[PDB]
């Protein structure tokens, strides 16, 4: 159907960030332990919490 | 009390158990029946990615000094006390032997693993009636040599009196004893390229001075009696089988040797000049 | 491959090229199709060539 | 192999499409923005001619 | 400060968020990948028994 | 879209915007711990190590490297080590045989997945077997993505 | 085929200490083996 | 780098003109919007394709790797 | 957290796509735009703690 | 007049590695005249940047 | 407060010794037990003890 009001609509310039999601999806549950503590350790390289 | 820990199934006993480590979880599983064994497993990396005990011994060494939240009255206090139990210790003398060993391997540009080998070979003895004194630098001319043989690196003779004179026999007597020890508690083809790497020749000449330096020792014409000579008249012979002018005086001069000795070889293998070369 | 682009890239290249596509009726999605990798009545074949002469 | 549109964009034919109704707003179905006039400030359809003003 | 009155824990979740009209407050979207890595513990009743064993 | 969200046209993605290359490398190389003789680049077999992880080592060579343009998963392993000491009871002590690994092979990070390209070996600084690889991942844009 | 190590289109088959400097070339990089092994894509 | 193929915007087979858009500038001397005219892509959405391409392979391929 | 919102209780409904989604209503008082905050999640494990939190 | 230059030598290079190494700016003396950033790892994700 | 505090206790004879998890050995990945930062001092406490009893 046709639409009420009127668009501003054209080309733009963008660019891509670098904060991708899969360095930034991260889950645990019962994973390693840190030898001073006994908590779960640091890191989403090492699986952290 | 054997100190052991042994793990097994309680309900597969098949063997010393067929098991698995998930890290990811930090548990283990025997992987027949499918049950845990033990939980919460403790990691052996996180700690390498935290942060010369061998050399330095059971001893641990510590250097001692200034701090921003500290005062320069007592700080020096600290640098004049510093030195109040390295008589407690052997590991002065030790670690001034590690600093005078690293002072010669740096001097001579070798590297960390030649030091380390160094290191290795004074910690080794140490300590005989064998080693007796003998100018405390006999012992370290000795295991620089010991260490850099055996991290497969060949250093002349001449390099070692260069940077120390050890008056070329108490070093040789303490290379015989050295190499005892060493052998109680238990070459010379990578000469050449220093030798062009002085002289500076593209890899032809090197590659056909090492033909011909093992067919020679194949062959026969021992001939110069330490053949590193010969070795030094296989570059000769070759280097005048091309046309560069590498001539016999720059090459006495330029590596401290003997121009007669080098007249003979070319003698010897101006006989032999058949059968030495490949292309 | 030897050239100066990735394998992918140039999959994803090759993925946007158009065929004749007259008989398409003709021939049988591989979903329903009872038989496994590609037989000739459910797919096509394609070689290419190329040489740094 | 076979592929459909649907899915993706490697098999769409189409790649272009125009689309057009009551060119002269007889139906009025929306206004046009303006700002001191709604004929000039606006330019006329292709299709004008095959409907009367 | 760092492992009394607060410190790691265990059952966590962290991404990023975008909106949606279709869902109302107390709900939330929660992703199927995150969905296999948690966990919860149920017990076994005669209530629950046909629909946990299912699902082992 | 609402405070500052995007909707994008998938088919645009599908016709190729944005699509983007990831390399990664990886920094490894041995030591001398003894009595000098060093590390090696070993491909482990069963009885080959200590502590051996789950890699699945199938994905390298004779030389313990991987040949590149083959794909790996997140947890596969592409080098190997093994421990030259020399003198601690060498491979009859304390362990089985599995002779003297003490394996610390570097598996890949274990979620990003990809094609593993042109490894390159060549000595180190002192003279050392010193090793990178370097690994080819696409990473379509998805729905997360900051833009 | 083993190593190519520079500009050469060569199949120097190195395997263990054979002048690892490579002989009709100059280099000391020693690249190494692009695979004869058969791959597979997905350009989905 | 590579002239893409199938423009975002419409999507036609677009890189068929590419080279012939070059030799529209050297041997005719011609302006480049006469030059897509009678290059014809009466649309825009193909026409900025090309219009902001910047080559790269050129300066990629003349290494000499291998 | 600043006060006593950031904090709500949820239900789920599971959303393949990866990631989080969200009602609109509540974007204020968690006081974050979509500018690629990130999320915090965490799970009870017995029915009294599910309780208090469905409750309150 | 040998012997200690080279080791010498050895720490004239040494400094000037662990200097522009580290960032710390001074000698093997734990961050006197101490100031940081001044060794930045260089910045190297876009021709721009 | 004479069952818990009388200033004898307050000036330190005999020292306890803190167990092996307050100060674990890293094992330090290639060939060291890591030792750490309170082993350390300890080892130089008991070191200048015997220093101090030998000399006297
Ligand atoms: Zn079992
Ligand atoms: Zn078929
Ligand atoms: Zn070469
Ligand atoms: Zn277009």
């Amino acid at each position: 159907k046709k639409l009420m009001a009127q668009i501003f609509f054209g080309p733009t310039y963008y660019q891509r960030l670098r904060h991708m999601v899969d360095d930034k999806i991260h889950a645990r549950a019962r994973g390693p332990m840190q030898v001073l503590t006994r908590q779960p350790v640091e890191g989403r390289s090492r699986d952290g919490g | 009390p054997n100190l052991n820990i042994v793990l097994t199934c309680p309900e597969c006993k098949v063997y010393p158990p067929k098991i698995v480590e998930r890290f990811s979880e930090g548990d283990v599983v025997c992987a027949l029946c499918g049950l845990v064994l033990s939980d919460k497993l403790v990691d052996t990396r996180s700690e390498w990615r935290t942060f010369n005990p061998l050399l330095d011994g059971n001893n641990l060494s510590t250097r001692i000094g200034k701090g921003e939240t500290t005062d320069m009255r007592f700080t020096k206090e600290l640098n004049k006390a510093q030195g109040k139990n390295v008589m407690d210790k052997k590991d002065n003398e030790v670690q001034a032997a590690f600093a005078k060993i690293t002072m010669l391997c740096d001097a001579a540009e070798l590297p960390k693993i030649v030091k380390d080998c160094a290191k290795e070979a004074y910690k080794l003895c140490h300590d005989e009636k064998t080693l007796k004194g003998k100018s405390m630098e006999s012992i370290m001319a000795a295991s620089i040599l010991i260490g850099c043989r055996r991290a497969e690196v060949a250093r002349t003779f001449k390099e070692i009196q260069s940077l120390i004179h050890v008056k070329t026999k108490e070093f040789g007597k303490t290379l015989n004893i050295m190499k005892n020890i060493l052998r109680g508690k238990s070459q010379n083809l990578t000469y050449i390229p220093r030798f062009c790497s002085h002289l500076g020749l593209p890899m032809q000449v090197t590659t056909s001075a090492e033909y011909t330096a093992k067919k020679c020792k194949e062959i026969k014409e021992i001939a110069g009696k330490s053949p590193i000579t010969i070795a030094v008249v296989s570059i000769y012979l070759n280097i005048l089988l091309f046309q560069i002018p590498i001539t016999a005086a720059k090459v006495g001069q330029t590596l401290q040797v003997t121009e007669g000795t080098i007249k003979s070889g070319y003698k010897i293998l101006y006989e032999h000049r058949d059968k030495l070369v490949d292309p | 491959n030897t050239t100066v682009l990735a394998d992918e890239f140039i999959a994803h290249r090759l993925g946007l090229i158009p065929l004749q596509s007259m008989d398409i009726e003709q021939l049988e999605y591989s979903r329903d199709c009872f038989c496994e990798d590609h037989c000739d009545k459910c797919s096509v074949v394609l070689t290419l060539q190329a040489f740094g002469e | 192999k076979k592929g459909i549109a649907k899915e993706h964009a490697k098999w769409g034919p189409a790649a272009a499409i125009e689309f057009e109704y009551d060119p002269w707003n007889k139906l009025k179905h929306t206004d046009y923005w303006y700002e001191q006039d709604s004929a000039k400030e606006w330019p006329q359809s292709k299709n004008c001619e095959y409907e009367d003003p | 400060r760092g492992n009394l009155m607060g410190k790691r824990v265990d059952f966590s979740a962290r991404t990023v968020i975008s909106g949606d009209p279709n869902l109302e407050l107390d709900q939330v979207g929660v992703p199927k990948s995150i969905a296999k890595t948690l966990t919860y513990p149920e017990v076994v009743t005669p209530y629950n028994i046909d629909r946990l064993t299912q699902l082992v | 879209n609402q405070e500052d969200s995007m909707i994008m046209n998938q088919s645009s993605i599908d016709r190729g915007l944005f699509r983007s290359l990831f390399f990664r490398s990886y920094m490894d190389q041995e030591k001398k711990y003894g009595m000098s003789i060093t590390e090696t680049f070993e491909k482990p077999q069963r009885t080959n190590t200590l502590r051996m992880k789950h890699g699945t080592y199938d994905k390298l060579d004779d030389d313990g490297l991987i040949a590149p343009g083959v794909r790996v998963s997140g947890e596969d392993v592409i080098i190997g080590k093994t421990t030259p000491i020399s003198p601690d009871e060498e491979e009859l002590g304390q362990r089985t045989a599995y002779h003297s690994k003490r394996d610390a092979s570097t598996p890949l990070r274990s979620t990003e997945n990809g094609i593993v390209d042109q490894v390159l070996v060549t000595t180190n600084q002192d003279g050392l077997k010193f090793v990178k690889v370097r690994v080819r991942t696409t990473k379509i844009p998805q729905i997360g993505d900051k833009f | 085929l083993k190593y190519i190590c520079a500009e050469c289109s060569s199949k120097l088959s190195l395997s263990r200490t054979d002048a690892v400097r490579c002989k009709d070339c100059g280099h000391r990089i020693l690249l190494k083996a692009r695979t004869k092994r058969l791959v597979q894509f997905e350009a989905r | 780098m590579i002239v893409p193929v199938r423009c975002f915007s419409c999507g036609k087979v677009v890189g068929d003109k590419w080279e012939s858009y070059l030799n529209l500038l050297q041997e005719d001397e011609l302006d480049e919007g006469t030059a897509l005219s009678r290059l014809g892509l009466k649309r825009y959405c193909c026409r900025r394709m090309i219009l902001t391409h910047v080559d790269l392979i050129e300066k990629f391929l003349r290494y000499n790797p291998l | 957290s600043l006060h006593k919102m950031s904090m709500m209780a949820h239900r789920v409904k599971v959303i393949p796509y990866s990631t989080f989604r969200l009602n609109l209503s509540v974007t204020s008082p968690y006081n974050a735009d979509f500018d690629g905050d990130e999320m915090n999640l965490h799970v009870p494990q017995s029915e009294e703690t599910r309780a208090e939190l469905s409750q309150l | 007049f040998n012997m200690k230059l080279a080791i010498n030598a050895k720490t004239i290079t040494s400094g000037l590695k662990y200097a522009l190494a580290t960032g710390n700016w001074g000698e093997q003396k734990k961050a006197m005249s101490s100031r940081a950033g001044v060794s930045q790892v260089l910045n190297r994700y876009t021709y721009s940047s | 407060n004479e069952v818990f505090s009388r200033p004898e206790w307050m000036i330190l004879t005999c020292l306890p010794v803190p167990p092996p998890p307050v100060r674990p050995s890293i094992s330090f990945n290639e060939s060291q037990r890591g030792e750490d930062d309170l082993t350390f001092k300890l080892a130089d406490i008991l070191k200048a003890n015997i220093s101090l009893e030998t000399l006297e």
